[PDB]
Parts: structure tokens; C-alpha cells; sequence
């Protein structure tokens, strides 16, 4: 149907933000001449200074029948020859999908001698996150074998991929709280890996999963082939960060210890600036980990009640539902952004904290407005040190969340006290 | 001969609504050109724009019928939401031309329940067959047939010219003593106007070459010029035209003597800061040779290589032959063998896609993005000046940085 | 319990940083050092940046080291911010701890400053300063300063004094009006636009408890306070005007009925919020003399217990009947040491604490609840409208741990 | 004499009490009146502080002059004493107090507690508040920092860090993070986290570094001749100048520069292609000396900008401010008045405008893109989230917290152009 905003791109997108975040991948993609601005994406929104190593065959309308199938051929062998990759997937772009040229064929064809993962992946019902979840599971299927374990105890951190809220600042305060508690992290991917990392990924005794939109299924994989289990929680506020502690002290066997004294948001939040904090409405939509952490910090220690709660995940829909419940309200799963307009003039909250779509729709509508999701544009991706997750996580949460709040108290204020026009004189008329 | 870096020609549209108010873009292309038109001028999303994607289910591929009918109901849906729309454009995504939708008959069928006020256009945005502004090229030409005929006569000024350029090229023609200024990217539909046998049409963007083709078949002649970069390419256009209308030359001169000394002042104020500097160019909008012209014979640059999507010799020849023996052409664009012609040639500014602008600037090399002067006013006498300070930006800021 | 070992109170100058709300015709001079300066922007904050009319010279080494040269430089100053500001024609030059400690005669200054400006601009002064008043006397000494130049009136007429929101005066002139007796004047009429005619003939009443210069400003010219308990709470206000209907000789019946659907959306919205503050116990320190009236409503119409109440200054002729109207329960206290009464908070476990926001913070981090009376007198609390709010001020149902 | 609607510094106690809160076993007794007992407020408040500040006021009043004054203040200093139990005591004046005959030395002396006390004199009508502070670091310095034997391992103390200060409590967490980069050990951070032990064994040091110079540039430099203590000139905010402070740290203790380029990310954004519209931007600096200093030199050199104001609040700083300004070929406005500030910016218009709260404001009045990089704030600049000002991480924080203005700004200009 009509479409004019889409929280959820085409699969490649995601398959290639696991590849540009995984080094030495090179993703060949079947795609037209025209299909290359997620390159441009990646160089702006991350800017990242080298190129995405994604080749492109960008057919043409000549090229078509017999001539697609060699240059497919011809993409794959000098992308191999030009760049000396370790490993190579083949996937296929929404159009190429249409006409029946199987990759793996093309691929199997030229023997490389580098491992080729191939994937598969409808381009039309599915979304990126489903790209980047299935790409993960490929290389994890391929490159990932059982073997023998770390003496000491280690952990592996899957879930942060390139083009992610605020990854790069997450990682490392999670291996901060790792190294703090004594463990090490054996392998950390997609971000900063190796397919020797990937081939080294079982090693650990445990795992951990950050971003289940896309670490979910190779947490699973690992379960079961590896043998590993993996965290059920995400340490988003100082509560989850608790439980997180708690639940991989537990999975390693050693002592639980935390950093407190870096944590201020309980005295920042118990201090009367906060006293008109309390009784605040917030409607939060984005991501499903994202939007739940949040609600959950929002409701203990933001001093919020939700008013309304969404995502954009179809496949994360019952977990969303079922914390719902818990909170009173009902969940909003969609894509299209007129069904969130209309929620959001209905309810009429006082604080808006979602994607770019979020923020500027309260623009809009003159309500203090946050980014706590995914779908963001440049000026969301900033240079300093700003995780979303640990105690850490918990001050930037803090201020992130009343920066616009402290905003509009300061605007109003001045506007209410030069206040134009001061008669009132029925006041002793 | 390899992989190229473009965007499809979606990208136009982009610019084509704001060139005519009245004019909606119904893509029917996949999440994937919905994707590309939406992590794309992200201001406009937020603020209503007139384009959107017909995203196609399972069923709406093998099922040809039904897409189309479908198809229709957003048409008739559109109007509630927008009653300002007059003339709607379908345009062909690359799903759409690999399932073979026939959007001409669409739009036929489309304009029989509509009238007689609203009218739909089809024309192609996709990367297969068309490349960046080569979409604009198919959009005017889609529009061109449908104009009427007359036998007045009549200067066209084709091309999505920026409205305050637009303003100052009409006040100048007419103050030159050329009467019709009559645009074919016309504001509203109410202002399009009739082509004839005597209808003479000048070219503004170089990328227009169906537009030129399409007014050929119509009757209309064109006038062979330089375009419009910088002041003294201005002069020979606005000279051709006074010949073309037989305008004088007295009259010329003492129209284009006040501009010209500013346009030649602003110029030479940022020429400086980019003085003596070595600038490499990548295929990206087919307006290359054009600006590499006025580089090199008014700002005084020595360019190393100039690549274009593809070239039109007929329309663009003045600038050709304007242009310096010293630079070699390039038909098409394969980024790797490029990138190593750059890596080799050592330029000291590169304009090229944005893609390859963040990879280029960590190697060490100053780049600048060629899709500013598509988008921002570069053209005719009081830009410039503008379009010199777009190209002494980075090299200052380079410098500025390191050391 | 007066010990005075330790104290944790605000200049009457804080006053001046809501009293130029009331009279947007009025520009306030402050002869003060740069700590006074500090003060005054500090707990305005934002106000500053709005330019209001606190004009905080610093007292330097040159005009302090003389007396004379300030003198001079008082009337040149005067000019200056005259030129600045046409519309302004009050002005106040409000007393300062080194304008007192140097001893500048601010009365005689101020007097031929009005003298030589003449009729048009008009300037009236007083002393705000912590060394003889504190907090709130500075706007009964502001009014009580302005008292004497107010004309006499031979007309009876009810009675408004205190600084007050404007919709709250507004709604407390409805409200008189609805009695249909009792012409309103306005003391700290509204930039002074109806200079307010004060006599022997206008008996008044008192909305703010603080005020206690005002009852001898009222009582120079003749008028008389009237026993009325203070409008807080619902009942508070009721009592109230049932005291104003009784001075004016209106009929109980009359007035009983004609205030009912008010008072029914006051206990509405007073019952919204005191099932938050039900069996809990409060401690009260000396920040405002707003207290014992907060002290009554919370413990009678929100169920409330108070444990202590303390007052820096009990003017006990007018607040008898709160005194009355409050239970035995809490014990009065007329300025105590921080330091013992903070012995007794601690003693006494109070679930909520009413405090200034000096204190606030560290009771906090001890586990106690705290809220600051410094909001308050910038929050309207004073009517039927804002009877509901009152008790929300003091919800505070945080309970995050 | 002169009319001031909104200041940049406060009385010198207020610096005073800022040092003497930041470390802990001190007490601050005021020579108060009563009413100016609200400087606690702000450090409650404005810092977040859990504690109550380590100070006592008498809080005279009218009925209390000449004996009873006195009477008052040995009881305040006696109680303080028996109930705060403080290692060190100090006794100060406030601006009412030094005009009253009281003599706070001479009251001090009479109570002869055994705990060491200290007279500051302090010219509350010559001098403002960080001068205050200053003092009252050198002169604790010299009651209880005395000459004593090296370190085993080199040593630096960190000098300027007090409360109420900008960031503080995260550029000393930065420097020590760095300093640990080379891994030479802090002896001692002070006054932010300094006790009479610490002061004590402040003489400890191989070296001295100057945080911040307002607040510790005397105590620096009676170090160096009382205790032979090497202080370093150059403060690191942003990247070069952190470069030029690791080179000089590493020449003074010896040992390899081992400096750590890895989080910085700074340059790569400054030089990224999406921001090259930053050059050719003017700017007007106004507020702390040093960071004026700093912030002009990195916005002149790393980030394009061009330094179109300068000035500083901080006069005892006028002649660092007047040699950067000549050296960026500016003019100097070295007014404590947000007036004239306030004509500067009108004058210029800069672009983009980068001082303290008074700009902020200014800016927000005059439509222009504004950021705090200065002391005087309200509560909300002091973020939870830790943010240094200096250092590698302070590069990108200053980067980013510069960048904010001016995209929301042309953001909302191109919202603007495009629904029309
Ligand atoms: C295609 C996706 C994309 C990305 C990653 C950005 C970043 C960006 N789009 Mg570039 N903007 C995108 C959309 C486009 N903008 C394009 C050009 C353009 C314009 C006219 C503008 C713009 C803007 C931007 C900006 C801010 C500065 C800039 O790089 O231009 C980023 C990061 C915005 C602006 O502030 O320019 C001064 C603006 O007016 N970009 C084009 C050429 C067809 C496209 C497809
Ligand atoms: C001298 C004490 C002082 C300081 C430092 C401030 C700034 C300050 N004024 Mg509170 N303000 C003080 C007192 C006052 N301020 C006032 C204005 C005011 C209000 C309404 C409020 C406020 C607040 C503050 C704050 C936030 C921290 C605080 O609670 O003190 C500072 C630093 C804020 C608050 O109390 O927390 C939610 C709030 O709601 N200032 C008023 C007019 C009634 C007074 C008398
Ligand atoms: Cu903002
Ligand atoms: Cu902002």
C-alpha cells in the first residue's frame, strides 16, 4: 500500500550492517544500478572511514537473462581477487529475487577458496533486522564449530551491529562491567570480530545477548550446538544492570560486583528537581528491547507511568504484549506512522521518547520530545561516550530523558514571566 | 567496464516535488526504493511531502490484475487526503519494470474516470534504464506530448531550475528584448505551455536530453550554447538567444555589463582559496563537463579527468569545445578502476558520490559532494559566486584541519 | 524553643523576587553588597534573563568607605534607571546588611528623591535586610511603607491586603462579589493602576498569615483585623469569607447557599489528594511563617498528624484563630536552632518534612521526605481553586524505593 | 556603585566555601548575618550535593552588635567544634563582618582549640569569588602542607579542582584515567578530594599539575619555592593542547609519553564530509579564562571555525586573554557586565555564540545557536551522565555539544523553507 516512512528498510541493509561491522566479510549482493545508497548510509550515519565492503553487480536492463548470471560471476571473483576477503556471502536484492538467478549456484561455480556463506532471504515480507538476525545465524552455522573451552571463564557478546543505536559506547561498557566482575569477552560480534573470532566464538563458557533483534536466533544456535547458554536480560537502568550482574554471576559461578560509585541517577532522581518529575506521561515506541528497558526505568526509577507503549517488530510482538500487560496498557505493534499519530493526539502525553519519526511528530505537536531507538539520522550518533546500558547507561538515560523536559520548563517559564498584556483589572473593578 | 555507483532515478523526484507544487509521485517500488526515498531528505518526510511507495505483497507479483487494480484504489484514495493535486506521475520502480507492470495503459485508464481536472503521467525511475537526473530527463519528456500545439512563437526554458533563478533569468531575457520566457517545469499545470513548429527551446541542466529529443519531435529547435555555469558561459547563452530572437547586440551589452562585473568579482573571491588545484571527477548527474568549463577557464583549475554518466554530444558540444584539451572524458563508471585512476592521479580535490566522499577524505583526500549544485542554486549570473565558495569549502577546511 | 545558635532563613530581600510580580510598576533598588547581589539572582534564576525590575547595586570600597557619596550616587543612579525604564514610577530602595551596618539614612534619601523627581515618579523605600527581618517581612515592611501615602477613605469598604496571583484575586473578588457585599480594594493594586484610598472607614481582613507590619500600617490609619482563620484548604477559605459575611452583616443562609458548588469542587478536588497523606507524621521549620495555617489544613482536611510546627514569629493577635482551629497536637515553636531541631527530626521520623530547599537535600539523603515552603509562596495554594492543589503540593507519592 | 542585574561570580566566601566543601574534615565558620545563610542553597542543589556543606554561620542580627558578635561567634565555633568533629577548621568573614570591629583571627585565637585554624582575610568589596578560593588553598597550604620526603614511585598532585566548579568532577577523573595512561600515580587530587592527611601530603609530589588555574595557580607556585614542587603550564582541553600537557608531564616525570589515541574520535567527525559547512562559521567566546583560551584554539584550529569574540569575566586572567586575542587578531572584552556582552554579540553577530549562561540566554533572546562552555550555570548544564571537559574524550564531548546548536538550528531552518 501507500508508503511514505518506513521504521524497517529491506533485509540487505541489515545483512550488510552485520558485514561492515563484521572486517574482513565482503557481501556480494545481486542488485541494480541504483541499489548502492546503503554505502552512502553507512559513510554518513556512522561515518566510517572505509567503504562498506559490500560489492554491487548493478545490472542494467541489457544485461539481462544470461549476461546477469556472469556478472554475478564476475562480481563475486574480482571482489574476491581486489579485496583478499577470508570468507564471502551471497545474497540476492529484492529485484533479483524476481528473476531466477540462484546465488549459491553462481557462487559454488567459481571455488574460491574462501569459505561462501549463502543467504537466504525473502526481500518483501521480512525487514532488516531480519536480514541482519538470519546473517548472523549463517556465519555463526558456517564459520562457528563445537570445541574445546577457555580454561578461564570467558563470555561473548552478540547482539551489537553496525548502524545500531548507540553500539559503539554499549560494548564497551559492557566489557567494562565484565572485566569489573572478572570476566573476559572471548569474542565480541558482530562489531569488532573476525571470522577467526567467529571460529573462536564457542570457546567461552557462557553468553551474553545485548540486541536480541539481532543476536536472538545465534544465542539460540549457540544453546544448542555450542552448548552456551545466554543472558535473558538487558542491562538498560540501574535495576536491569542489577539483574544483569546478578544473572551472569551466576552463569560464570563467581562473586557479583558492581561500579556504584561511577552510578549518580538514584540521588539525581530522589532530589526534589525530580519532585515535579513525578506524575509525567511518556509514550515510548521504537525497538522492542529498547522500548521495554526504557518503560521499565521510566515506571521505577524516571518516576513515569507509561500512557502508551509500541514497536515496529513484528517478531518481537508477544514479548512487547506480555510486558504491556504488566504496565496496565496494550501494545502498538506497527510500521505505519499515521496509526502512531493517531495514538499520540489521543492520549496527548506530556513526554514523547521514540525514533526520529517520534521526535519530530512532537515537534510538531509542541511536546518535548527523545531518541531511544534505532531509526535515527546523523546528529543521533555522537562522538563522545554515550551508552545506553550499565550504570553508565543509567546517568546518560537520566539526563537524555530531562534534557527536553528542562527545556520546555525553561521556555515556559520565561514565556510566563514576561507575559505580555498584565491588566487583570477586574481585579478591583 | 564493472560496478557503478549511482542512484536510481527515484532520486529526482525528490527535487521534482518541490519544482511543481501540484504534482504528486505515486513509486510503486519494493521496501528497497521505499527505503532509498525515505532515508532520503529526511526534512521533507516530516514535512508532507507529495511522494510515496506502492509496496507490492507476494500475491501483487504473480498476480498482475490485482496490482493493478490495487494501484488504482491508491489513486482514488490519494485525492481525499490532498485535494490540491492536478497531475499525477506513476513512476516505473525497477520491481516494476522486472514484473512487467504496464504503467502506461495505467495511466490512460487512470486519466479516463479523472477528468477533466486531474491528469496521470508515466514515465520510468528505474536504475536499470535510467541514472540519477536522467529521471528528470524521462519526466519532462513524459510531459512533453501532451502539451499542446500552437503557432505562436515561443521560447521554452526546460529544466528544473530553482525559483529565484528562474525569476532572474526571465527578468533578464526580458530585459534583453526576448519576449516568451515560458518554462516547460511549469508551477501549476495552468501555466504549461503550448509547443509548435516555431517554438524555440534553450537548455538550462545538461541531463535533459529526451526533453531536447521529445521537443525535436515536436518541432521545437534548439539552441546550441553553454550552460549556464558561471559568468562567462551566462554571456553565450544569453548571446545565443538574442540571436536566436535576433536581439541586438547594444542592447545585450548594456543589459549583461552591470551582472557581470559582480558575477566575475564573486567568482575571483573564492578562486583563491582554490587556486592551483588539481580536481578529479566521478560520473554522478552529467552536469561534469559543464562545471569542469567554467573550473578551468574562469576560476583558473587544471582538471585531471572528467567523468559523466553518459555523454550527449549534440546538446552538450559548446562546452566541449569550450572546454580545455588537457582533461580526458569518461563514458561510465567502474568505482573500483576509478578509485585506483584517483588513488594514481593524486588530485587535490575530488568531487564524487557520497559513498566514496567519507572512504576518500580517510585516505587524505579532499572531496566534495557532487550533489549540491543539482540541489542548491548554482546557476546563471548571481550564483556564481556561490558555486566557486561550493568548491573552495573543502580545500579550505582541509587545510584549516591538517596541520 | 528560641535558641538562636545556628539559623537557615533568606533575606527579606527574597521577597522582592515575587512582590515586583504583584506591581510591575514598581522597580526595586538595592543598596547591597555582591553577596545580597549572589542571593537575589541565584534563588530568581531565571528571571534575570528576562530583565526584571531588581536593580542590586554593589556597595564598592568607594561608597562604602563614605556615607554622602553613596547619597549622591543613589540620586544619580535613580536618573540613570528612570531613563532606562519610562514606565517604571515606583520605586523602592530596599534596605541591605551593609546599607545597615554603614547606617544610610534610606528614609531621608528616598524622601527627597520623590521631593526633587516630583508627583509623576514616586519613590518609597524600606529595609529587607536579614539583620532586623527575615524572608516574608520584607513585603509587609514593602506595604506597610506604602500604607502612609495611601489617602485616606471615608467610604466602608472590604479589605484586600497581601501580595497574591492575579487569577486568585480575581477569583477572590468573584467570590466577594457572588456575597454581593463588600467592595474590594486591592492594596498591592496592580502597577498600582488604582492607588488604594486605606481610612478609618475600611475595615480589613488578611489573606496572608506572614503579614505583620500590615496590621500596624492598618491600624495608623484606624482599620481593624477581623478574627478570620486564613484561606487554606477548603474550610479554611469558608471560615474565611463566613468571617467576611459576619463583619459585613450578610446572612448565614445567604452566604451558605451562594458558595456551595464552589466548596463542592474544592472538597472534590481536596479528597483527590488527601488519601495520599493519611496517618503520616510531619515536621515543620521556620522558613515563611506560612506554617501553622499549613499545619491546620493538613491536619484537619487531609487527615494529616503533625508532629511539630515551627515559626520564626508568631504573631499570636492574628493567628489566634488558627491557633484555635488547630489541634493541641503540634507543639509551637517561635525560632529554633537548625541544628536542635534537626535533633528532633531525626527523634521524630517524619514522613514528610516542610523545610527550606537549603535543608531539603541532605534530609533527603537521610531517607526523609522533603518538601521545600520556598515553592509555595510562588505556587497559588490560596483559594478554593487551588484548595485540591494545596494537598497535591504535599502528595509527593514518590515511594521509587 | 554601578547597577548589575545578573553577575558572573559571586562574593569571595562563596570561593572559599567552594574549597572548603570540596574536601572533607574541614569547617567553614561565616561571620554571617542572618539571611545570608543561602549559599548553602546552591551547593545542595545547583552540585546535587547528598551532604550538608561543612560550613556554620553565626547569623547575627540588629540585637546582637559588638560583644555579643563575638559572644556569638565563639559559640558557633565551640559547638561546630563538639559536634562536627572536624580534622581541620578554618575561620572566614563575610562582607557585613570585616565592617562590624569583629576580629575573626583574634576570636580564633581566644578559643585556642586544639585543631589548627586559619585567619582568611578576605577583601570582599576588592576581590570575587575565585580568588577567594585561591586564597583560602594557599593559605590552608601553608598552615598544614609542609616540605617532607619524596615519594617512592613519581608523584603529581592535582591543583584546582574545587566544587561549584565546571565539570570537575569529571576532568579530575579524566586526567587520572591519563595520568594512570602514563602510569604515574596522583598522590593527591585537591580541593576537590582533599582532607587534612591529603593536604599533608600534598609535599609529596615529584611535580604539581594546574587543573585549573583560577583555583590553583598560587598554590602551584607557593609549592614551588615552599616544598620545590615543578608545576605544569599548559592545561589539556582539546586535542593538541592535551598532546602538549602529555608532552609535559612525560618531560617532568621522565618517563615515555605511552599516550593513548584509540577513543578519540574527534578528528575523523571534524574532517567527515558532512561537516564541512562548520568553516568559515564566526564564533564569540566569552567566560573562564582558560577555557576561552582553549575553546579558541580548538575551534580556530581543529574545528574551522573562525574566532570572531573574545573576552573573560575572569579580570585576574585579562592578560593571558588579551595575548590569545592579539594572537587570533581579536579584540579583548574583559567585562563583568552582560550588557556590553550583550552590544559585542549584537555588533559581530556571530554565527554561533559559546560562553556561560548570560550567552546562552542572549543568544536564545537573539535567535542564535548557543552552548555553555563556562562556570556560571544552572542546574541542568551539571549533567549525571559523566562528561569531562578535557582530554580525548573532552574533545568529542566538546565537539558534540558544539555540533547540537547549529544542527537543530538548520534543521529547523530547512522544517522551515520546506512546508512553505
Ligand atoms: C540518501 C540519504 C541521505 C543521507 C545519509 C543524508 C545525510 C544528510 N543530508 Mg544528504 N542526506 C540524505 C538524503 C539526500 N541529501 C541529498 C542532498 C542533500 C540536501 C539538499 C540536504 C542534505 C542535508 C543532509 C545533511 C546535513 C548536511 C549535509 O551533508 O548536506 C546530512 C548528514 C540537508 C542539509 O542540512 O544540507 C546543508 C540538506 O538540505 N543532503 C541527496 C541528493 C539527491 C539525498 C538523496
Ligand atoms: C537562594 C535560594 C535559591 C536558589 C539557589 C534558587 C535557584 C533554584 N530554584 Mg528556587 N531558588 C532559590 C529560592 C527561590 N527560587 C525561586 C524560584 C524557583 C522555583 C519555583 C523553583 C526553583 C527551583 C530552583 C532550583 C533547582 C534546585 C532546587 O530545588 O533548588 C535552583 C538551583 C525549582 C525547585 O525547587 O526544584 C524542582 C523550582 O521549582 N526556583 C523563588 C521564588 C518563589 C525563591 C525564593
Ligand atoms: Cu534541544
Ligand atoms: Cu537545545
Amino acid at each position: 500500500k501507500l508508503t511514505l516512512w518506513t521504521y524497517e528498510g529491506p533485509p540487505h541493509v541489515g545483512a550488510m550492517r552485520v558485514a561492515t561491522g563484521m572486517t574482513g566479510m565482503h557481501y556480494v549482493l545481486h542488485a541494480p544500478q541504483g541499489d548502492t545508497y546503503a554505502d552512502l548510509l553507512f559513510t554518513m550515519i556512522e561515518r566510517r572511514g572505509k567503504r562498506p565492503p559490500v560489492s554491487y553487480t548493478t545490472f542494467q536492463a541489457r544485461d539481462l537473462g544470461s549476461d546477469t548470471a556472469e556478472l554475478f560471476q564476475s562480481a563475486c571473483r574480482d571482489a574476491y581477487e581486489r579485496f583478499q576477503p577470508q570468507a564471502i556471502m551471497v545474497g540476492s536484492s529484492c529485484t533479483a529475487e524476481l528473476i531466477q538467478d540462484d546465488t549459491g549456484g553462481l557462487a559454488d561455480a567459481l571455488s574460491l577458496p574462501v569459505p561462501v556463506v549463502h543467504l537466504e532471504l525473502p526481500s518483501y515480507q521480512r525487514k532488516e533486522n531480519f536480514g541482519a538476525d538470519e546473517s548472523f545465524l549463517q556465519i555463526c552455522r558456517k564459520l562457528a564449530r563445537p570445541m574445546e573451552r577457555t580454561e578461564k571463564v570467558s563470555c561473548n557478546l552478540l547482539g551489537p551491529t553496525a548502524l545500531g543505536f548507540r553500539h559503539r559506547d554499549d560494548i564497551l561498557e559492557v566489557t567494562r562491567l565484565l572485566e569489573g566482575m572478572g570476566i573476559a569477552v572471548n569474542a565480541v560480534a558482530p562489531m569488532g570480530a573476525s571470522p577467526a573470532d567467529i571460529a573462536r566464538l564457542g570457546a567461552a563458557h557462557f553468553n551474553v545477548l545485548l540486541y536480541p533483534e539481532t543476536g536472538e536466533s545465534a544465542a539460540r544456535w549457540a544453546e544448542k550446538t555450542l552448548k552456551q547458554p545466554y543472558t535473558k536480560t538487558v542491562p538498560i537502568g540501574v535495576g536491569a544492570t542489577r539483574d544483569f550482574v546478578a544473572e551472569v554471576a551466576a552463569l560464570a559461578g563467581v562473586a557479583p560486583v558492581a561500579d556504584d560509585s561511577r552510578l549518580r541517577q538514584p540521588w539525581w532522581s530522589a532530589s526534589v528537581d525530580s519532585t515535579y518529575l513525578t506524575g509525567k506521561r511518556v509514550f515510548l515506541f521504537g525497538d522492542a528491547t529498547h522500548v521495554i528497558a526504557a518503560a521499565r526505568v521510566a515506571r521505577d526509577e524516571m518516576g513515569f507511568e507509561v500512557v502508551g507503549m509500541g514497536c515496529y517488530n513484528r517478531e518481537f510482538a508477544r514479548p512487547m504484549r506480555a510486558a504491556a500487560k504488566g504496565y496496565g496498557l496494550e501494545a502498538l505493534v506497527t510500521d505505519d506512522y499515521l496509526e502512531v499519530e493517531e495514538a499520540i493526539q489521543a492520549l496527548a502525553p506530556e513526554l514523547i521518547l521514540g525514533t526520529q519519526m517520534e521526535r519530530h511528530i512532537a515537534k510538531r505537536l509542541g511536546i518535548p520530545c527523545a531518541v531511544i531507538s534505532a531509526p535515527v539520522h546523523v546528529q543521533d550518533f555522537p562522538a563522545r561516550y554515550s551508552p545506553q546500558m550499565g550504570f553508565e547507561g543509567a546517568n546518560v538515560l537520566f539526563d537524555t530523558w530531562i534534557h527536553p523536559l528542562t527545556m520546555g520548563l525553561e521556555e515556559h517559564l520565561l514565556t510566563m514571566f514576561r507575559e505580555d498584556f498584565e491588566f487583570h483589572d477586574e481585579a478591583g473593578p | 567496464r564493472g560496478q557503478r555507483e549511482v542512484f536510481c532515478g527515484l532520486t529526482g523526484i525528490i527535487w521534482l516535488h518541490r519544482k511543481m507544487q501540484d504534482a504528486f509521485f505515486l513509486v510503486v517500488g519494493s521496501r528497497t526504493c521505499a527505503h532509498l526515498l525515505q532515508s532520503a531528505a529526511g526534512v521533507m518526510i516530516f514535512a508532507e511531502p507529495r511522494f510515496g511507495t506502492a509496496v507490492l505483497e507476494e500475491k501483487d507479483l504473480a498476480g498482475l490484475a490485482d496490482a493493478n487494480a490495487e494501484l488504482d484504489r491508491e489513486v482514488d484514495r490519494l485525492l481525499a487526503r490532498r485535494p490540491d493535486i492536478r497531475q499525477l506521475f506513476l513512476v516505473g520502480s525497477c520491481p516494476s519494470e522486472v514484473i512487467k507492470l504496464d504503467l502506461h495503459r495505467a495511466a490512460e485508464r487512470l486519466s479516463a474516470h479523472h477528468g477533466p481536472a486531474v491528469r496521470v503521467y508515466n514515465f520510468s525511475g528505474s536504475g536499470i534504464e535510467t541514472t540519477f537526473t536522467q529521471g528528470e530527463d524521462a519526466c519532462l519528456a513524459s510531459i512533453v506530448p501532451t502539451l499542446p500545439a500552437t503557432e505562436a512563437r515561443e521560447l521554452l526554458l526546460v529544466g528544473a531550475l530553482p525559483d529565484v533563478v528562474e525569476d532572474q533569468a526571465v527578468s533578464l531575457l526580458t530585459q534583453l528584448g526576448i519576449g516568451p520566457v515560458r518554462c516547460l517545469p511549469a508551477h501549476h499545470a495552468a501555466e504549461a505551455p503550448g509547443v509548435g513548429p516555431n517554438t524555440v527551446f534553450a537548455l538550462v541542466q545538461p541531463f535533459l536530453g529526451d526533453t531536447h529529443g521529445a521537443l525535436t519531435r515536436r518541432g521545437a529547435r534548439h539552441i546550441a550554447a553553454p550552460f549556464p555555469f558561471g559568468e562567462e558561459g551566462t554571456t553565450l547563452w544569453l548571446k545565443a538567444i538574442a540571436d536566436e530572437f535576433g536581439v541586438s547586440a547594444e542592447t545585450f551589452e548594456a543589459v549583461t555589463a552591470a551582472p557581470r562585473a559582480r558575477a566575475r568579482k564573486a567568482v575571483a573571491a573564492a578562486s583563491e582559496g582554490l587556486r592551483g588545484k588539481s580536481v578529479f571527477f566521478l560520473p554522478d548527474s552529467q552536469l561534469e563537463p559543464s562545471l569542469a568549463r567554467f573550473l578551468t577557464r574562469e576560476c583558473g583549475m587544471s582538471a585531471v579527468e572528467v567523468g559523466t554518466p553518459f555523454l550527449h554530444r549534440g546538446i552538450l558540444g559548446p562546452d566541449l569545445d569550450l572546454l580545455a584539451e588537457g582533461p580526458v572524458l569518461s563514458e561510465g563508471q567502474d568505482v573500483e578502476r576509478q578509485l585506483d585512476r584517483v588513488r594514481a592521479a593524486r588530485p587535490d580535490l575530488t568531487v564524487c558520490g557520497l559513498g566514496l566522499a567519507n572512504p576518500l577524505e580517510a585516505e587524505g583526500f579532499t572531496t566534495k559532494w557532487a550533489i549540491e549544485l543539482v540541489f542548491t542554486p548554482v546557476h546563471f549570473y548571481e550564483q556564481a559566486g556561490d558555486l566557486a565558495g561550493l568548491f573552495s569549502r573543502p580545500v579550505r577546511r582541509r587545510a584549516i584541519l591538517r596541520r
